[PDB]
């Protein structure tokens, strides 16, 4: 009944809605990103097979983000989440330099799929927390992210597992898509 | 024309469902079976100071051998009296022999597959 009650339920009435693809081999981090995004492994994590799609709410936004399973198997169902698709973030292990061919392999057939045409891109280059995982300008290279012309994108470095860097990346993906 | 229907039905399992606490991100109540069974409703234990979080994150596992192309959610929250909570979400497609997981922030469930019912859950309260 007081004003602020009103108010703030008003301005949450109003939030734009966002829907965050997060992609990227399996083992590269997807869905500890997303829990700790949530503080919360527990725990309890082994290979996604299909989905998680949790739905949050931050800076005025309300987001609904679909990790998915980046193994083999999974890969070609990729294509059935795209549509309506606001941003593409895409995770990559800084540490296992014995994928990066097929990690940069996947990006690039995924910025020439027109049904990803407006999204904007955030690259994690997660688990920097590692003794010998690589800089970013050292994966910005390797992941022939100069080569990008039809995509607003930026490279982050991060760690999962500490939360380290995290907001970061997603508060820069939250405010290009806001410039539309 | 009905035997895929069956297919789809037949295929569908409600593995988990759980109730954490958003501003801790801590497992309040997890349970694992009778989520669909049969009989009287499957309850379990989450200490009542769930009006005292702010914030509460219910997520829902599920698994389905068959492809789905217009999956949907539909989660309805009921003590008798006028309705305290309606949820809706579309998933769209599901990978055939696919495990997924669900999960929304701050009680009957059913999912369905366009306008075919695949499953209702029926779960309820420990204010233990
Ligand atoms: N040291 C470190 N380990 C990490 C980091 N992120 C994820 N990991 C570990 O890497 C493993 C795979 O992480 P997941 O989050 O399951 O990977 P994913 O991308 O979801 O994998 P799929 O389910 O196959 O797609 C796990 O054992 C995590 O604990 C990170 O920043 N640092
Ligand atoms: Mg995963």
């Amino acid at each position: 009944s007081m004003g602020l009650l009103t108010i703030l339920k008003k301005m949450k009435q109003k939030e734009r809605e966002l829907r965050l693809l997060m992609l990227g081999l399996d083992n590269a981090g997807k869905t500890t990103i997303l829990k700790k995004f949530n503080g919360e492994d527990v725990d309890t994590i082994s290979p996604t097979l299909g989905f998680n799609i949790k739905t949050l709410e931050h800076r005025g936004f309300k987001l609904n983000i679909w990790d998915v399973g980046g193994q083999k198997s999974l890969r070609s169902y990729w294509r059935n989440y795209f549509e309506s698709t606001d941003g593409l973030i895409w995770v990559v292990d800084s540490a296992d330099r014995q994928r990066m061919q097929d990690c940069q392999r996947e990006l690039q057939s995924l910025l020439v799929e027109e049904r990803l045409a407006g999204a904007t891109l955030l690259i994690f280059a997660n688990k920097q927390d590692l003794p010998g995982a690589l800089s970013c300008n050292a994966i910005q290279e390797a992941l022939e992210l100069d080569s990008i012309r039809s995509h607003h994108w930026r490279i982050q470095g991060c760690s999962a597992v500490t939360g380290e860097d995290l907001l970061p990346g997603i508060d820069w993906l939250l405010d290009d898509i806001s410039s539309r | 024309k009905d035997e895929r229907a069956r297919e789809i039905l037949r295929g569908f399992k409600l593995n988990w469902m759980n109730l954490r606490d958003a501003e801790t991100g801590k497992i309040l109540w997890q349970g694992t079976e009778d989520l669909s069974v049969p009989g009287v409703e499957h309850e379990a234990r989450v200490p009542k100071k769930i009006l005292k979080c702010k914030a509460v994150s219910r997520e829902l596992n599920f698994s389905s051998t068959e492809q789905m192309e217009k999956f949907r959610l539909e989660q309805k929250v009921y003590f008798k009296g006028q309705c305290l909570e309606e949820w809706f979400f579309e998933f769209g497609f599901v990978i055939p022999n696919s495990t997924n997981t669900w999960q929304s922030l701050i009680i009957e469930t059913k999912f369905f597959d366009d306008d075919l019912l695949v499953s209702t859950s029926r779960v309820r309260l420990f204010y233990v």
